[PDB]
Formats: structure tokens, C-alpha cells, sequence
């Protein structure tokens, strides 16, 4: 009843030789598909009423959460590269694949079913309706969500060693961009319809991407076993139902900032209108890097879970640590230009037009969950990210929600100028994940022990 | 004239048997005997015997949390044993 967290200091010896510095690339080939958006918000601004991410980001949602399930094949594929048939692994990889894909037509179906906006309850920015040419971006970039599910089950499979994604998924951007805008209206091509055709030609670069999959059994021995990914063993083949629980526990977790969504989006509700929401201007400068931070776990969660079935047990659970606190050094910082710079001259209308004439009530939170947050998920990118653990690291955040409740009508009913004051428990929910997940990790860390059940051997 | 099938490694157990995945890169002529019992030293000692870079199978574990010691064995070159590795870490 003082620190049932084990032994949490070490997790050390001399690891400064600990290179996941490939594992960065991972999330920089992130960024070259973080940044077409804006190629074409500031793209497809060219029609005015074409605030069109109206979709693209109630679209987003069924990708992200599903693009969840699918990146949990991460550690499966990882963990058997220290086995040797990425045949067996790959028979996953198409299993999966075949899911990247099924499960895509679903999110290509929850798509068609999506479209009935054609409702109300609450204000503006969020309920009007009249022209609707999103009508479009809905099923022209929702009929992609197939494809656009292999074309991150790729990646799914970048998990030993290559980073050939920074490869494409940018010069998928580049290829993006000079499409773009064709469609929006342009040339000999279909040159008409732009509340949408920004993203018809999004999708396009979907498919494009979808294969340098294929265009990458290539570069030395395969992971092409596409023999039909078929399944058929049991009542239901697993390797794919054995993907369910590592895949229901994460974007049923990554339903975090699945409500960060209708909690962030719900108090410029009242009559806090003007720098409110302006908020998001902020809290989307938290997101456009916090990137880079975030998942390079959420990519160390391969040097992990592979070196477990490299049986080197705690060997990299105790470079869990020097990898935890090594984006750890700018959590913090970087959390100093977070709570200190904002949008000056250098911000001019792009992302959500809102620069000049708001207050900084914006950098108050760029601090209070912004590192008490940053590792405590490349916690979790390396828990589930390393072991098994989502199966209540679901449950995880049940509390990083149902503990930032009352923290959400708390800035509502307030002390002071609390615009961060519902930025309460919810970076209080959100610091207790100080606790729970790299509680196990030492929980967890301690566990091989048990598994490394003979210390040494001999000569 | 040389050491042992060197690892050692008995991860979890089935509570009431365990898998031993040890060393064995290659055989060598071909062969592994692997030792079974306690460390008590009543309860017989008692034999798996395996093949190629296999000394990485599984016990059948019997009885239940009683500490057990258990070695391995190699065969070479020369019919006979190349080196004994053991552990006992029991249930
Ligand atoms: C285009 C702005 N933007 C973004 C956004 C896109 C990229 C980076 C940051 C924020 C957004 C991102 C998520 N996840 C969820 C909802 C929205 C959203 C919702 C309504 C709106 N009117 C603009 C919105």
C-alpha cells in the first residue's frame, strides 16, 4: 500500500545503445500521409462551401477505428520474425489481408449506411444542411474504405525492418496532390464535381497505395503467400478470429479520441462561441504533432513483441523502458514549445480558418495532458504493443472517459477561467494511466520472470 | 572432446506439464535423450528422446507442483554424448 508498482525504476543497464531509430521513419512516412489533407482543405477551398472535410472526418472515423483492429496485427507478425516462415506469418498477413478487406467492406458498407446527416438536434458548424455535394465525399472516398485497409495491413507487415511505406505513402501524397485537384474541376479528366472530387481523388490514392503491397514483394524473399486467403478449420478459422481479440481491444480503445471527438466538439455548444473553438486550432496542433511523439511506440512495439518469439524476455521489455522514456526526453521537451508558442504570422487561415483576433486560453492545456499523455499511450503501443494486453487494456480507457466525465461539464460549472477546466480528470483520468498500464509493465516486465524460466546456460 | 546442447529454458508450464525449448543448432550425429524427474531423488528418473534441432519439445508433467530437475542430452560423431545441460525449475 505504497507502491504495488513493482520495482518501476529500473528498467536499465547500458541501453543507450537502444535503436528503434528506423521505428521513426515509420512515423514519417505518417506525416506524408498526415499532409495531404491539408492539400486539399487548402486544396479544395477553391470551392468555398467546401468545407467538405465534413465528411473526411466522420469518414476518418471508421477508418481510425478500424484502421485499429488492423494495425493490432502488429505484434502477430513481429513476434513470429522470431520464428522463421513469414509464409505462416504471411498466411496471417493474407488472413488478415483478407480482412484488410473484409472487414474494409464493411467500413465500405457502415459507409452506405453512414449517410443520413439528414439530422438535428444542436447548433451550427455541426447540424444545417442544404447543398450537400458531401453527399459525395461520403461514398466516392467511403467506396474506397476496401482497399485503404490492405494498404495499411501493408504496414501491418512493415513490422521487421522495412520502412518502404516513407517510401510510397509519400510519393502517394505527390501523386495525390497533382490528381486532386482534376477532379475538384479540371481537364480532360471527369472535370467536374469538387465538394467531393477532392476526395474521389483522394481514394484514388488509396488503391494507388493499396498496392506498393503488392509492388513490394520485390526487394528481396517474400511475404506473398496470397494463395486464397481463405479460412474455414473450426466454427470460424481463427488467425483471424485469434486477430478479433487483439483487434475488438483497440479501436474499441481507440473509441478514446473517438469521444476526444464529441467532448472536444461539444463545448463550443454553449455560448463560449468565438476562441472556443478556437480551441481546435490547438487541439489539432496536438494531433499534427503529437504524430511523431505517440508512434514511435505505437512503432516500438515491433523491437518488442519481435524480440519475444526472439525469446530475449524482458531483454526488450526492458528496452520497453529505454524506449518509453526516450521520446520521453521530448514529451517534455517539447511540451515547452506547446505551452509556450501559438499561432503568430507564420499561422494565416489553413487547417480551420481561426487566426487572428483569439486568446491563448489554448497553450493552457498544451501542457496538462499534453506529456501526462504523450508516453502514456507508446505505454500501450508496447503493451497490447508488446504482449496480449488490450484485453482490458480496453478497459484501459473506460476510465480515460468514464473518469473524464464529470470533467466535461466541468469548464461549464467553473472555479476560474477554466477553458482547461474540463481539462480536469480529463488529464486527471488521463494521468492516471500513470498507473495501470505501466503499472502493467512492471506487472508485466515481472512476468519474465515467470517465463524466462532458466536464467542462463552454459559454455 | 566439448561442452553442452547449450540453453535453457522451460517458459510456462500447462500447470501440469511444461514445454522445454532449449538449444540445438543443428543435431549433431542426431539425438536427444532428455532426463525426467524431481530433484527428491526418489521418484525414477525417466526419458523423452528426440531428433533433429529438436531438444525444443514438451513434457508430460504428471504430478502437480513438486519441484522438478531435468536435463538433456546430446549425440554426436562418436555414438556417444556430447554434453549434459540440466535445470529443475518445477511447476
Ligand atoms: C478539418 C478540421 N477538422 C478536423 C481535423 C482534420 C485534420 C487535422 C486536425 C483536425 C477533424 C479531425 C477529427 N479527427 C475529427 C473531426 C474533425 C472536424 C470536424 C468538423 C470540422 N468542421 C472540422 C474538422
Amino acid at each position: 500500500l505504497d507502491r504495488f508498482s513493482f520495482s518501476v525504476f529500473l528498467k536499465e543497464i547500458r541501453l543507450l545503445t537502444a535503436l528503434a531509430l528506423p521505428m521513426l521513419l515509420a512515423q514519417v512516412a505518417q506525416v506524408g500521409i498526415g499532409f495531404v489533407d491539408t492539400v486539399m482543405a487548402g486544396g479544395a477551398g477553391k470551392e468555398d462551401l467546401a468545407a467538405v472535410a465534413l465528411g473526411s472526418s466522420a469518414f476518418a472515423t471508421v477508418y481510425i477505428t478500424f484502421m485499429g483492429i488492423m494495425a493490432a496485427l502488429n505484434p502477430m507478425i513481429a513476434q513470429l520474425y522470431g520464428a522463421g516462415k513469414t509464409g505462416e506469418a504471411g498466411e496471417t498477413g493474407r488472413q488478415g489481408i483478407w480482412f484488410g478487406l473484409i472487414l474494409g467492406i464493411f467500413g465500405m458498407i457502415l459507409m452506405w449506411a453512414a449517410i443520413t446527416p439528414f439530422r438535428n438536434w444542436l447548433t451550427l458548424s455541426d447540424y444545417v444542411e442544404g447543398t450537400m455535394a458531401q453527399y459525395m465525399l461520403f461514398t466516392s472516398l467511403a467506396m474506397p474504405a476496401a482497399m485503404v485497409h490492405r494498404a495499411l495491413h501493408a504496414y501491418a507487415s512493415s513490422l521487421n525492418r522495412p520502412r518502404l511505406i516513407m517510401l510510397v505513402s509519400f510519393a502517394a501524397f505527390v501523386l495525390n496532390v497533382p490528381l486532386n485537384y482534376i477532379f475538384v474541376y479540371g481537364k480532360f479528366g471527369m472535370p467536374a464535381l469538387g465538394g467531393a472530387g477532392c476526395g474521389v481523388a483522394t481514394m484514388a490514392v488509396f488503391w494507388f497505395s493499396a498496392l506498393a503491397l503488392w509492388i513490394y514483394i520485390a526487394k528481396e524473399k517474400f511475404f506473398r503467400p496470397f494463395g486464397l486467403t481463405a479460412k474455414f478449420g473450426k466454427p470460424d478459422w481463427a488467425v483471424f478470429k485469434q486477430i478479433w481479440k487483439i483487434g475488438a481491444p483497440i479501436g474499441l480503445s481507440y473509441f478514446l479520441e473517438a469521444s476526444a471527438f464529441s467532448f472536444i466538439v461539444f463545448l463550443i455548444a454553449p455560448f463560449g462561441e468565438d476562441y472556443v473553438a478556437a480551441q481546435q486550432v490547438g487541439i489539432s496542433l496536438s494531433g499534427i504533432l503529437y504524430m511523431i511523439p505517440q508512434s514511435v511506440g505505437s512503432a516500438g512495439t515491433v523491437r518488442i513483441g519481435f524480440s519475444l518469439g526472439r525469446r530475449e524476455f524482458s531483454r526488450a521489455r526492458y528496452i520497453s523502458g529505454v524506449s518509453l522514456v526516450s521520446g520521453w526526453v521530448l514529451a517534455v521537451i517539447t511540451v515547452l514549445s506547446l505551452v509556450l508558442f501559438r499561432s503568430p504570422l507564420a499561422s494565416m487561415y489553413n487547417d480551420d480558418p481561426a487566426v487572428l483576433s483569439i486568446a491563448s486560453t489554448v497553450l493552457l492545456f498544451a501542457g496538462l495532458f499534453q506529456p501526462a499523455d504523450f508516453t502514456q499511450c507508446i505505454a500501450s503501443y508496447a503493451l497490447r504493443g508488446y504482449k496480449v494486453t488490450k484485453v482490458p487494456m480496453f478497459i484501459h480507457a473506460a476510465a480515460f472517459w468514464g473518469c473524464g466525465l464529470l470533467p466535461g461539464y466541468l469548464l461549464a460549472y467553473r472555479f476560474d477561467m477554466g477553458i482547461y477546466g474540463f481539462w480536469t480528470a480529463l488529464i486527471a483520468s488521463l494521468t492516471i494511466a500513470a498507473v495501470a498500464l505501466v503499472w502493467c509493465l512492471e506487472k508485466y516486465s515481472m512476468e519474465l520472470v515467470k517465463s524466462h524460466k532458466a536464467v542462463s546456460s552454459g559454455l | 572432446v566439448s561442452s553442452v546442447p547449450t540453453k535453457l529454458e522451460v517458459v510456462a508450464a500447462t500447470p501440469t506439464s511444461l514445454l522445454i525449448s532449449w538449444d540445438a543448432r543443428g543435431e549433431y550425429v542426431v539425438y536427444y535423450r532428455i532426463t525426467y524427474g524431481e530433484t527428491g531423488g526418489n521418484s525414477p528418473v525417466q526419458e523423452f528422446t528426440v531428433p533433429g534441432s529438436s531438444s525444443t519439445a514438451t513434457i508430460s508433467g504428471l504430478s502437480p507442483g513438486v519441484d522438478y530437475t531435468i536435463t538433456v542430452y546430446a549425440r554426436s560423431y562418436y555414438w556417444g554424448w556430447y554434453s549434459p545441460i540440466s535445470i529443475n525449475y518445477r511447476t
